[PDB]
DNA sequence: TTCCGAGATCAGACGAGAT
DNA sequence: GTCTGATCTCGGAA
């Protein structure tokens, strides 16, 4: 609950990083897509519709963690 | 003239000792992503790129 | 108003003389501020004398970069200049030192000691081919699929 | 060479998630990055994230609000306190939150200096109506001024895990 | 007792092997001119 | 000239006020005229302070290079008065055999050593040196916990640093540094000592 | 009496990449 | 072909 409630540019990159690679292995798509064949262009459609089945595990450097749903974050 | 300098290497010969792509266009190239450009890829914070660019598509 | 600049090095012998208000006198030699005025004044000269020589050449720069470079350079006790020698007193891991200069001695000497290095930083995770933890590899990602720690069966 | 020595020491620093900047070995170099935890990249001129004169004039021009009362000096300091402690502005550390307040009173006195010359604000009606557009600051703007200066300050923080020293090695070396 | 006092972590290696009575030759796959220095040893051996 | 035999006494009674003793305020600030009571005599030890905590014992041995015997002059009155801490403010420096005599008799009595021209300026009121503040034992435990940091892993200041030697700090203590800035002025950093 | 300062000699390094 | 800290030898002293 203590880290920044803004999705950083390093979290948006990897969430788009692995949701692209998930959807390029026939994952179920959450956005009823409209002809986009680039898997990366599907993932930004997933982000803006805020439907990504991914929870960011944010590591405080002592070892404790703090989860954050991608629904529960403020993208830019 | 650009015909003597146009160059692209998809996947070709690797050097016999270190199994990296060779040096030169006469030997089908591969251009060195040098250690100065390593820091540029560090400073962007792109972690999964550097694993892809220095382990996956060079020495897998 | 009058001040006087010297071309010398003996700082506290200058700071203590009669007439000079030693509360307001600086150097440009960051070691002679470290020996004489503590480390924290040696941090502020490394901030200043870089930000003095950077605005002299045009070349504007944020202070927050120099506030990091100074604060790295003086955080382990004394001012550790970024040479080959200052890296040994800053880093523990071998391959980060071994990828820098003196690759022969730094690898044999860390075999003489039984040096167990963990693989961290970026100069070793790039060598080993691990995704580095600096930047996009800091956190990690979960999946949000349907799961629960379920009840078992009666046995 | 000086690029090489710089980046071969400074590469393994990143601003962790609790805003501290640590080495690879866990040891703390800085407690907040650069005192305020702010990106130099997103940083505005003068090493300040806002440059408040530009944002307030931007807000007055993007949102001119006609048919609005625009009363001031007795309401401006009163609206800027009612908005600033209102369920928000907790993550704004109060060194920036002072800096809005010293700017708002700095533009609060600029209003009364013009209304000192002429044009009493007795209820917002004098006979030449144009005079209330001298320093118009109407409270639809000053609340959008704060919700922008908050969010421009919150956005221009150092994003956690950003290869902080690797930015430093380029910005000294280049 | 006195091996850790020379700071040699004896799980890594005791001081008797700072000098060479046998010697690993590197594998052939990492040398397809250092072979020439190996045969110069066995000549002298 | 006497700008010293006075300002040194001015400095150490700023120094042991910062270290938390009970120097009355009128004894702290003297103009030179308040020290012109003794001013002609001491050039051509009459200067030794004992102050206690809310007890140090400074020394100005008139010998330039203090030898082991000169320490041994007041090794005995150190253990006579049951005093635990001392100061030896020297003129030139210690003889290179005498500095061990401090660390041979280390845990019984402390007796830190200063030079003269080291002490002629108060380095705390220097513009470059920010306000070091020694933190208490409970001030460390609320530090480590907030940052979730082990005692080690804090930024480190040497024990022989000029401001650690000023404030009189043994190993294991943590100073709090208020570095002044321009936007905030309250950029706080901490330092574990070595 | 020993120990620490100051005299000699010794190190590893001295940008990317390209044909 | 220097620029470099380290590490070895001399020497004058409390």
């Amino acid at each position: 609950r203590i880290t920044t409630p803004y999705m950083t540019k390093y979290e948006r990159a990897r969430v788009l990083g692995t949701r692209a690679l998930q959807i390029a292995m026939c994952a179920p798509v959450m956005v009823e897509l409209e002809g986009e064949t680039d898997p990366l262009l599907i993932a930004m459609k997933e982000l803006k519709a805020r439907k990504i089945p991914i929870i960011i595990r944010r590591y405080l450097p002592d070892g404790s963690y703090e989860d954050w749903g991608v629904d529960e974050l403020i993208i830019t | 003239m650009v015909l003597d300098k146009m160059h692209a290497r998809a996947r070709g010969p690797r050097a016999v000792l270190t199994r990296q792509p060779t040096e030169g266009r006469s030997r089908d190239g591969g251009l060195r992503l040098g250690e100065m450009e390593r820091d540029c890829l560090i400073g962007y914070g792109a972690s999964m790129l550097l694993l892809e660019r220095l382990m996956i598509s060079s020495d897998a | 108003k009058y001040k006087l600049l010297v071309e010398g090095d003996n700082l506290r012998a200058v700071m203590a003389t009669h007439g000079v208000k030693g509360t307001r006198t600086t150097s440009n030699n960051t070691y002679e501020v470290e020996k004489t005025l503590g480390i924290e004044a040696a941090r502020t000269t490394i901030i200043n004398e870089i930000q003095y020589t950077m605005v002299n050449h045009g070349m504007s720069i944020d202070r927050r970069h120099v506030m990091l470079l100074s604060d790295l350079m003086t955080y382990k006790g004394e001012v550790l200049g970024i040479t080959r020698f200052g890296l040994a007193k800053m880093k523990e891991s071998v391959l980060m030192l071994a990828s820098f200069e003196k690759t022969a001695d730094h690898l044999f000497d860390a075999a003489y000691f039984g040096q167990k290095d963990s693989v961290c930083g970026v100069s070793e995770c790039i060598i080993m081919g691990i995704p580095m933890n600096i930047g996009t590899g800091l956190f990690k990602l979960l999946h949000k699929a349907d799961r629960d720690p379920n009840p078992p069966k009666r046995p | 060479y000086m690029q090489r020595r710089l980046v071969k020491s400074l590469e393994d620093l990143c601003s962790q998630y609790d805003l501290t900047v640590r080495s690879s070995t866990g040891d703390i170099i800085q407690f907040i990055y650069g005192g305020d935890g702010l990106d130099p990249a997103a940083m505005e001129g003068k090493d300040e994230p806002l440059e408040f004169k530009r944002v307030l004039d931007n807000i007055k021009a993007v949102f001119p609000c006609p048919s609005e009362p625009a009363l001031s000096k007795n309401e401006l300091i009163l609206t800027t306190e009612s908005i600033m402690k209102k369920s928000e502005f907790l993550c704004c550390q109060d060194s920036f939150l002072q800096e809005i307040k010293k700017f708002i009173k700095g533009v609060s006195e600029k209003i009364k200096k013009t209304r000192d010359k002429y044009g009493i604000n007795d209820n917002g009606t004098t006979e030449p109506r144009v005079l209330y557009q001298l320093d118009r600051i109407t409270p639809t703007q000053v609340e959008k001024f704060l919700e922008t200066c908050r969010d421009k300050y919150m956005r221009a923080q150092m994003e956690p895990g950003s290869a902080v020293g690797a930015l430093c090695a380029q910005s000294i070396g280049e | 007792e006195d091996v850790p006092l020379l700071l040699m972590n004896p799980e890594a290696g005791k001081p008797s092997d700072l000098i060479l009575t046998r010697l690993l030759v590197p594998p052939l796959c990492i040398r397809p001119d250092l072979t020439m220095k190996l045969t110069e040893i066995i000549f002298l051996n | 000239e006497t700008y010293r035999l006075w300002k040194i006494r001015k400095t150490i009674m700023q120094l042991c006020h910062d270290r938390g003793y009970l120097v009355t305020q009128d004894e702290l600030d003297q103009t030179l005229e308040e020290f012109k009571a003794q001013s002609g005599d001491k050039p051509s030890t009459d200067l030794t302070v004992l102050v206690a905590h809310n007890q140090m014992f400074v020394f100005f041995p008139e010998e330039p290079k203090v030898g082991i015997k000169t320490i041994k002059v007041y090794c005995q009155r150190m253990q006579e008065e049951n005093i635990t801490r001392a100061l030896i403010v020297v003129q030139q420096g210690m003889t290179p055999s005498a500095k061990q005599s401090l660390v041979d008799m280390a845990p019984k009595y402390i007796l830190e050593q200063f030079l003269q021209q080291e002490l002629l300026i108060n380095i705390t009121e220097h513009e470059l040196v920010p306000e070091h503040v020694v933190m208490t034992k409970e001030e460390v435990t609320e530090l480590l916990a907030r940052y979730k940091l082990r005692e080690n892993q804090l930024p480190r200041i040497q024990a022989g640093d000029p401001v650690a030697r000023y404030f009189g700090i043994k190993r294991g203590q943590v100073v709090k540094i208020i570095r002044p800035s321009e936007t905030a002025g309250r950029y706080i950093t901490y330092r574990l000592v070595q």
